[PDB]
RNA sequence: CCCGGCGAGGGGAGUGAAAAAGAACCUGAAACCGUGUACGUACAAGCAGUGGGAGCACGCUUAGGCGUGUGACUGCGUACC
RNA sequence: UGUAACGGGGCUAAACCAUGCACCGAAGCUGCGGCAGCGACGCUUAUGCGUUGUUGGGUAGGGGAGCGUUCUGUAAGCCUG
């Protein structure tokens, strides 16, 4: 026969909800880029985005193994020049803690538009409320 | 009531009353087959197997068609070897139907 | 110069887009004689919001 | 209604007229003439004496009705184009093109 | 004696360009490139035809090893279990269980278990 | 007998072709015999 | 006869088997140029395709499908001699 | 020129050592079907086969079998307003 493929339409997503205090950060995000994936369903579609909406609250609480803190760092190019900026993690937290997720999860995601739009699914908090109650968080934990 | 064999070493699921484009055989065009064959058979309640066939599985369909696959293009080519092939190819196929089920 | 390829001719659709003309899609009506006539333009035969002038 | 009209051998480029054939499709007649009168290119002199020519090309040949009128099918397709030669400096010439466009219109009703 | 071809240079051109049909700019016009496009969109499907047995059976295992966890066990251990069980199911056949029966293949995880165990 | 004018377009095709290949042909070196103090520069001879 | 500058060019009428035989006048291909209609396209990076693959619009039919056109998204992949 | 001497994420194990059981993954092997070449078999006996096995990437190149255009006779025949 001709296998089953999953349509847009037929779709049913969901949205989740998960507290990274406490939580080792890459070994976090990959479990976040699975669902998003939708690896973890019976209907995947590698062309289709099956994921389900997740809420990450209290990023700032994240923590990581070692002297990572003080020494794993950032880098991004403004296009000019040649000049190059360089944020540690520390900073980072500091300033812009929702990158920090925002950041892992993209690396380990296809680029291309799928890859931009599960990324569009995900929404993160450094604290520990969110207006988004409407549509539901049915609880989720890891 | 769909359940589950072997053709072509291939296998395939089907229901009763459905059309089934597999290998080709030789048999009389309208005649009939049955297969013990069957890996596993399914229905509102399920019945498997912790080896082939099941016990009594046993499944009958009616051939119908013994016509020839479409056409496909095949090409060998390389690049300033001077070398370049061309082949054709038509794919025999039986078309069947399900006669009914059985346990 | 020397283009190292052709372009299109889809590109230069493209170029000759802004190239498009670009309609007038107003006129007006004598005060008088009602003609057809431009903003601020005399009419052909020359009134100008009612007055004629020229006579020629 | 059919009654269409055309003009051939032209000596103008398809390009440069069909700028002025964007401007009208689908309109009222009358507003045309209104259009082209005031637009200002070589073409639309051109153009225009066409379209006059194929409403009195309806009313004598055919049931006329002017005032309930349209355009509805205009286009331009290039004709021959006459070789002619340009010299230039060091003693080379230059073969030069002046291009023709032949020109249809349809005007209906409908 | 003198031979004149006009004609059955169009055959094999159009020929071609039929085959051209539906690709872009100069690629579906002209013949001193089509023939090179059309040739080489041949050796396309030879090596298409081979990897997508691949595509599919990367696909299956991964509706499956789905599933299984979904049930609370992983790819690999699940099918172990059959093959000393003794269950020559296709991968095939399987995952297309479950996506719209989850019964039986729910039903059946239980099977590798209780062997495996 | 209802003939259009007369078409000369390829008088003036027959006065390319001729003055084309005249200069193009004999005019040989002129381009390069100027190009020849940069044909002398241009080189590197080493 | 009409438009048109007592032009060009054209449309009618008419001849003619046929003006898809009108002087550039048998046939009338391709590059090239345009109008028209269905689909797609303004968060989307690279020999431009193939393999898969929705959705859309059609013609069939049978009544459930079969076909044609497009082609969103995805794996792979750096032309010819 | 710009992270830049893990492919990247990221990893205190998702690193190294030892031990073990699975699994993945090639156009490899096997399974179903098909084509062709070669050899023996006994019938056959320029041939059915039965088979039985085996082979079938390929440049320079060598050998073999072939498609199709014109013209000629077969043709004062055949098709054709």
């Amino acid at each position: 026969m001709k296998t089953f493929t999953a349509k847009p339409e037929t779709v049913k997503r969901d949205w989740y909800v998960v507290d990274a205090t406490g939580k080792t950060l890459g070994r976090l995000a990959t479990e976040l880029a699975r669902r998003l994936r939708g690896k973890h369903k019976a209907e995947y579609t590698p062309h289709v985005d099956t994921g389900d909406y997740i809420i990450v609250l209290n990023a700032d609480k994240v923590a990581v193994t070692g002297n990572k803190r003080t020494d794993k760092v950032y880098y991004h190019h403004t296009g000019h020049i040649g000049g190059i900026k360089q944020a540690t993690f520390e900073e980072m937290i500091a300033r812009r803690p929702e990158r920090v997720i925002e950041i892992a999860v993209k690396g380990m995601l296809p680029k291309g538009p799928l890859g931009r739009a599960m990324f569009r699914k995900l929404k993160v908090y450094a604290g520990n409320e969110h207006n988004h109650a409407a549509q539901q968080p049915q609880v989720l934990d890891i | 009531m769909y359940a589950v064999f072997q053709s072509g070493g291939k296998q395939h699921r089907v229901s009763e009353g459905q059309t089934v484009r597999l290998e080709k055989l030789d048999i009389a065009t309208g005649e009939t087959v049955e297969f013990a064959e069957v890996l596993m058979i399914a229905n509102g309640e399920e019945v498997k197997i912790g080896v082939p066939f099941v016990d009594g599985g046993v499944i009958k369909a009616e051939v119908v068609a013994h016509g020839r696959g479409e056409k496909v293009k095949i090409v060998k080519f390389r690049r300033r070897k001077h070398y370049r092939k061309q082949q054709g190819h038509r794919q025999w196929f039986t078309d069947v139907k399900i006669t009914g089920i059985s346990a | 110069a020397v283009q190292q390829n052709k372009p299109t001719r889809s590109k230069r659709g493209m170029r000759r887009s802004h190239d498009a003309l670009t309609a007038v899609t107003s006129l007006s009506v004598d005060k008088t004689s009602g003609e057809k006539h431009l903003r601020h333009h005399i009419t052909a035969d020359g009134y100008y919001r009612g007055r004629k002038v020229i006579a020629k | 209604m059919e009654t269409i009209a055309k003009h051939r051998h032209a000596r103008s480029s398809a390009q440069k007229v069909r700028l002025v054939a964007d401007l009208i499709r689908g309109k009222k007649v009358s507003q045309a003439l209104d259009i082209l009168t005031y637009t200002n290119k070589k073409a639309a002199v051109l153009v225009k004496k066409v379209l006059e020519s194929a409403i009195a090309n309806a009313e004598h040949n055919d049931g006329a009705d002017i005032d309930d009128l349209k355009v509805t099918k205009i286009f331009v397709d290039e004709g021959p184009s006459m070789k002619r030669i340009m010299p230039r400096a060091k003693g080379r010439a230059d073969r030069i093109l002046k291009r023709t466009s032949h020109i249809t219109v349809v005007v209906s009703d409908r | 004696a003198r031979v004149k071809r006009g004609v059955i240079a169009r055959a094999r051109h159009k020929k071609i360009l039929k085959q051209a049909k539906g690709y872009y700019g100069a690629r579906s016009r002209v013949y001193r490139v089509a023939f090179q496009a059309v040739i080489k969109a041949g050796q396309y499907a030879y090596r298409d035809r081979r990897q997508r047995k691949r595509q599919f059976r990367q696909l299956w295992i991964a509706r499956i090893n789905a599933a299984a966890r979904q049930n609370g066990i992983s790819y690999s251990k699940f099918i172990n279990g059959l093959k000393k069980a003794s269950v020559e199911i296709d991968r095939k056949i399987l995952a297309d269980i479950a996506v719209f029966d989850k019964v039986a293949f729910t039903a059946l995880v239980e099977k590798a278990k209780a062997a495996l165990a | 007998m209802k003939f259009v004018k007369i078409d000369s377009s390829s008088v003036d095709m027959k006065k390319y072709k001729l003055q084309n290949n005249v200069r193009r042909s004999i005019k040989s070196s002129s381009m390069n015999y100027a190009n020849v103090a940069i044909m002398t520069d241009a080189d590197h001879d080493g």
